[PDB]
RNA sequence: UAAAGUUGCUGCAGUUAAAAAGCUCGUAGUUGGAUCU
RNA sequence: AGAUACCGUCGUAGUUCCGACCAUAAACGAUGCCGACCGGCGAUGCGGCGGCGUUAUUCCCAUGACCCGCCGGGCAGCUUCCGGGAAACCAAAGUCUUUGGGUUCCGGGGGGAGUAUGGUUGCAAAGCUGAAACUUAAAGGAAUUGACGGAAGAGCGAUUUUUGUACACACCGCCCGU
């Protein structure tokens, strides 16, 4: 019994992908299978925002960004609860969430 | 006491429909089992094919009904089968005796060889499915009778064929899948055009058009 | 049952594309005085970004 | 119009779907739908041939004209814009409206209130009025509907390639259909211009209401 | 690659008039493609047909009159003697009311009832009803 | 299909109805076999004789006008090669796959590609044998393929 | 249909679709006897006759029942013929 | 022996029930486009 | 409890390159190749063709970047009562009792067993070909309702919070090896 179409992965028309290392447990998964994210945040939380803006030394001083991507296997995805399984009906909706608000 | 409660239940209580095959003609599904009974009446005779006990799991206990299969039809060209589960056998018996005269067909019969006398056998070869179901009927000389299992031969004597050659394939021990194919398979005999079906339709007037006024008085 | 006065189908000009105006034509209707040819929108740009 | 003079579509008839806007269409075609079609012009909007929807238009007349009983055709609108219009062509031509939600297993479900057995169907919408379309399929009933250029054609046997976005074009186009089943009756006459205005059958737009009610 | 003509001109021809089409175009055309189309109209089965002359192997398009139930090509080509036509007879024919196979025999292209008459024996080609 | 490819294309040529020498053309059938011989002597394949002659002198079809293919005409005249030129440019692709592959030997494509053309060599060579184009002792060898073309 | 004596022998006559030629079988419920009334070419009322077209339910599930219906009405001569 | 369309030429199967060679080339075998009264 | 495991510290072959062997993978789309026909829709990669209009090459064509289409191959997606199928699903897994376009490999209830033996290849590990005696009434596929979890009008038919199941005497279950 096939469970998904695709397989669980986003490999077409090709044999071979190169695995990367999970970021929580250093698994090998392939890179198209693997879950990935993007995080952009801010390097200091929102009351060290007011704590360090009286204290520089310069005047509107922007506080810069954290970049960073994230590569999880699909255990650690679902473990820490950034991926949840779905109905059998809603698993072929691959919209992304309505995180914009 | 029957009191119709469509517009073909009340041209056929007030005799305005002459023969069944009025209905037939223009399609029109019928949903009132007092028609046939109205039509057909005594010469129809039914048989129970199959009573089937069915379980369903839950937190108590398996839950228990019965199915009934019931075969219907007056040996004269037409035929019907009903299928109908309840909690009672007497209740699954009526209601599958109202659900297969509810589904009944004509039944076209034609001629192996020479075509002298009344029709005998089926027109030619037809074939019916049902699941893992396959059932071909073939035709037969006169006075070979009827080559089949037990189940469809009841279903081909109530019909009204005489002859008939038999073949089926699958898995024919699930009697209701092998009685549902063999039922298609006959109903599939006036859906076949053959050569002497190829002159043109001359259209006639329907009962709803034609007795439109009669209706708006009742 | 509310009725205006007037109709508002009544319109002493009625704006309408070239291509209107030929299709009229071609059914022996382009002599109506009513009619009044704008000019085109300039850019072909009806699609939403896909993105 | 079997290339008749008296049925020729007439100049008042065109500005009429010219200020209704009848003749636009959207940014999608049908591929069933692409013999009513004219040209697609720039911003991808596809105009409608208004001649053919004409010779529809008298095709579906002609089809309701020909049943004796006017109680056996029904009329049914689902989307707000339709329902006053409906209402209007039941109440002239003498047909049975259904404004508002279609209850399913109406023409199936025998021990229902409401069941009914109509001999025709007129739908505002085929993408709307869905459910009474597929229910046509059950018990042998023609169907008429005022199609779009994007609208699928399943169980539709007269399609009318009209605009039913706009009010004021669903309301014409059912005023028209109106008109011409009065006139081929032989009720009305085509002689003189018909008493009522197109405008009866518009929808109300309680904003519109409103303003009209603050106006004095 | 493509090895029998009539065997597609057939199968486009029973896959058109499943679907309900007026017409059929079949390419390249063959004269025994024009035969088998001739012996099939002579009973009323498919119609008039209009033969597209290019330089290269013809075309052919046919007009459907939906009296058409199957079509089919019998391949290999078996030689078939006139003791042995009333098997074929019994396997490919749905009833002995109707059905007509197809034989090419030394006096030409014709059905089995055609063949018995002139009492003669071929290969079978295909079969029509 | 490809014979040796998995690809399935439809690009070609497609000659037109008619087959009559269109009116604006000036050119007699002997004038354009002249040019052709002039070409040939040249030192042109008939292919690119039919290309020039296309491209230049608008001669669309040979055939159409002097009712003769060029090989046909080459032949008549006797300057045409002694093997045919499909086969002479298998061959030279061939011997420089093989003049490649000498250098290299860790390439393995190039290895399956020889195969590849070896095969369509033999290919040719027997059906050549079959029409008696060749001598029914023709062989193709690796060492002799360089002396060959 | 009938003996070699030529007496009828059949329950009924099945109809066939306008449009394709197909038997119109007893169960298809999803078939459609549609009437389109004649008018008078002097006055344009309605003359009191008719044309009777019939669809099997296939072709409508194909959604070729509205091209159908058209062609049927052009060579009936009841859509004119520059439609 | 039939039942066995469970040896299938008529007439079986090969995604998940038993099953398509890891892939390509290639000799023998099998099969092979129109056209001549 | 016990760890000869999971966890942590080191760490030998190996992991890297060259030359010779080995020919095995859930080497999978669990789906042989060639050819024909049979519904829509929107994108996408390559090549070509056509066309208002924005930009760069200071001017001009022309060529690049966008925009709107058409054709041909290619990787895929959505939808459909095309038709199939036990169903899951598949525009192929369709055009099959209305059974024949060409051709290659290959299966015949579950175990014993891919085991023994013979042959062959290899330095070895092992690769290819490949049984029988004997034993057994089922093993297995898809889907449904329950019970569990150290998880969050429509269907042939049973039947009509999400999810997984080899459980149904229903986890106090079932089940593997000494
Ligand atoms: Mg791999
Ligand atoms: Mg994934
Ligand atoms: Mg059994
Ligand atoms: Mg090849
Ligand atoms: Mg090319
Ligand atoms: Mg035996
Ligand atoms: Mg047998
Ligand atoms: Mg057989
Ligand atoms: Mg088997
Ligand atoms: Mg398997
Ligand atoms: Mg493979
Ligand atoms: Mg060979
Ligand atoms: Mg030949
Ligand atoms: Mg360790
Ligand atoms: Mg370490
Ligand atoms: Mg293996
Ligand atoms: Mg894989
Ligand atoms: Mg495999
Ligand atoms: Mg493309
Ligand atoms: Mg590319
Ligand atoms: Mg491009
Ligand atoms: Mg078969
Ligand atoms: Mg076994
Ligand atoms: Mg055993
Ligand atoms: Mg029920
Ligand atoms: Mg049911
Ligand atoms: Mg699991
Ligand atoms: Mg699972
Ligand atoms: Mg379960
Ligand atoms: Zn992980």
């Amino acid at each position: 019994t096939k469970k998904r179409r695709n397989n669980g992965r986003a490999k077409k028309g090709r044999g071979h992908v190169q695995p990367i290392r999970c970021t929580n447990c250093a698994r090998c998964v392939p890179k198209d299978k693997a879950i990935k994210k993007f995080v952009i945040r801010n390097i200091v939380e929102a009351a060290a925002v007011r704590d360090i803006s009286e204290a520089s030394v310069f005047d509107a001083y922007v506080l810069p960004k954290l970049y960073v991507k994230l590569h999880y296997c699909v255990s650690c995805a679902i473990h820490s609860k950034v991926v949840r399984n779905r109905s059998r009906e809603a698993r072929k909706d691959r919209t992304p969430p309505p995180r914009f608000r | 006491e029957w009191m119709p409660v469509t517009k073909l239940g009340r041209l056929v209580k007030d005799m305005k429909i002459k023969s069944l095959e009025e209905i037939y003609l223009f399609s029109l599904p019928i949903k009132e089992s007092e028609i046939i009974d109205f039509f057909l009446g005594a010469s129809l005779k039914d048989e129970v094919l199959k009573i089937m006990p069915v379980q369903k799991q839950t937190r108590a206990g398996q839950r228990t009904r019965f199915k009934a299969f019931v075969a219907i039809g007056d040996y004269n060209g037409h035929v019907g089968l009903g299928v109908k589960c309840s909690k009672e056998v007497a209740t699954a018996i009526r209601g599958a005796i109202i659900l297969a005269k509810l589904s009944i067909v004509p039944v076209r019969r034609g001629y192996w060889g020479n075509k002298i006398g009344k029709p005998h056998t089926v027109p030619c070869k037809v074939t019916g499915r049902c699941g893992s179901v396959l059932v071909r009927l073939i035709p037969a000389p006169r006075g070979t009778g009827i080559v089949s299992a037990p189940v469809p031969k009841k279903l081909l004597m109530m019909a009204g064929i005489d002859d008939c050659y038999t073949s089926a394939r699958g898995c024919t021990a699930t009697l209701g899948n092998f009685a549902k194919a063999t039922f298609d398979a006959i109903s599939k005999t006036y859906s076949y055009l053959t050569p002497d079906l190829w002159k043109e339709t001359v259209f006639t007037k329907s009962p709803y058009q034609e007795f439109t006024d009669h209706l708006v008085k009742t | 049952n509310y009725v205006p006065e007037v109709s508002a189908l009544d319109q002493e000009i009625i704006e309408v594309d070239p291509d209107t105006k030929e299709m009229l034509k071609l059914l022996d209707f382009g002599s109506l005085s009513n009619l009044q040819v704008t000019q085109p929108t300039v850019g072909m740009n009806f699609k939403t970004p896909r993105g | 119009s079997g290339a008749l003079d008296v049925l020729q579509m007439k100049e008042e008839d065109v500005l009429k779907f010219l200020a209704a806007g009848t003749h636009l269409g959207g940014t999608n075609l049908d591929f069933q739908m692409e013999q009513y079609i004219y040209k697609r012009k720039s911003d991808g909007i596809y105009i409608i041939n208004l001649k053919r929807t004409w010779e529809k238009l008298l095709l579906a007349a002609r089809a309701i004209v020909a049943i004796e009983n006017p109680a056996d055709v029904s009329v049914i609108s689902s989307r707000n814009t339709g329902q006053r219009a409906v209402l209007k062509f039941a109440a002239a031509t003498g047909a049975t409206p259904i404004a508002g939600r279609f209850t399913p297993g109406t023409f199936t479900n025998q021990i229902q209130a409401a069941f009914r057995e109509p001999r025709l169907l007129v739908v505002t919408d085929p993408r709307a009025d869905h459910q009474p379309l597929t229910e046509a399929s059950y018990v042998n009933l023609p169907t008429i509907a005022l199609c779009n250029t994007d609208s699928p054609l399943r169980y539709v046997d007269i399609a009318i390639p009209c605009n039913n976005k706009g009010a004021h074009s669903v309301g014409l186009m059912w005023w028209m259909l109106a008109r011409e089943v009065l006139r081929m009756r032989g009720t009305i006459s085509r002689e003189h211009p018909w008493e009522v205005m197109p405008d009866l059958y518009f929808y109300r737009d309680p904003e519109e209401i409103e303003k009209e009610e603050q106006a004095a | 690659v493509r090895m029998n003509v009539l065997a597609d001109a057939l199968k486009s021809i029973n896959n058109a008039e499943k679907r309900g089409k007026r017409q059929v175009l079949i390419r390249p055309c063959s004269k025994v493609i024009v035969r088998f189309l001739t012996v099939m109209m002579k009973h009323g089965y498919i119609g008039e047909f209009e033969i597209i002359d290019d330089h290269r192997a013809g075309k052919i398009v046919v007009n459907l009159t939906g009296r058409l139930n199957k079509c089919g090509v019998i391949s290999p080509r078996f030689d078939v003697q006139l003791k042995d036509l009333e098997k074929w007879q019994n396997n490919l024919l749905p009833s002995r009311q109707f059905g007509f196979i197809v034989l090419t025999t030394s006096a030409g292209i014709m059905d089995h009832e055609e063949a018995r008459r002139k009492h003669t024996g071929g290969k079978i080609l295909g079969f029509f009803f | 299909g490809r014979m040796h490819a998995p690809g399935k294309g439809l690009s070609q040529s497609a000659l037109p109805y008619r087959r009559s020498v269109p009116t604006w053309l000036k050119l007699t059938s002997d004038d354009v076999k002249e040019q052709i011989y002039k070409l040939a002597k040249k030192g042109l394949t008939p292919s690119q004789i039919g290309v020039i002659l296309r491209d230049s002198h608008g001669v669309a079809q040979v055939r159409f006008v002097t009712g003769n293919k060029i090989l046909r005409i080459l032949k008549s005249k006797g300057l045409a090669p002694d093997l045919p030129e499909d086969l002479y440019h298998l061959i030279k692709k061939a011997v420089a796959v093989r003049k490649h592959l000498e250098r290299n030997r860790k390439d393995k494509d190039a290895k399956f590609r020889l195969i590849l053309i070896e095969s369509r060599i033999h290919r040719l060579a027997r059906y050549y044998k079959t029409k008696r184009v060749l001598p029914p002792n023709w062989k193709y060898e690796s060492s002799t393929a360089s002396a060959l073309v | 249909m009938q003996n070699d004596a030529g007496e009828f022998v059949d329950l009924y006559v099945p109809r066939k679709c306008s449009a394709s030629n197909r038997i119109i079988g007893a169960k298809d419920h999803a078939s459609i006897q549609m009437n389109v009334a004649e008018v008078d070419k002097v006055t344009g009322r309605f003359n009191g006759q008719f044309k009777t077209y019939a669809i099997c339910g296939a072709i409508r599930r194909m959604g070729e029942s509205d091209d159908s219906i058209l062609r049927l009405a052009k060579a009936d001569g009841i859509v004119s013929k520059n439609f």
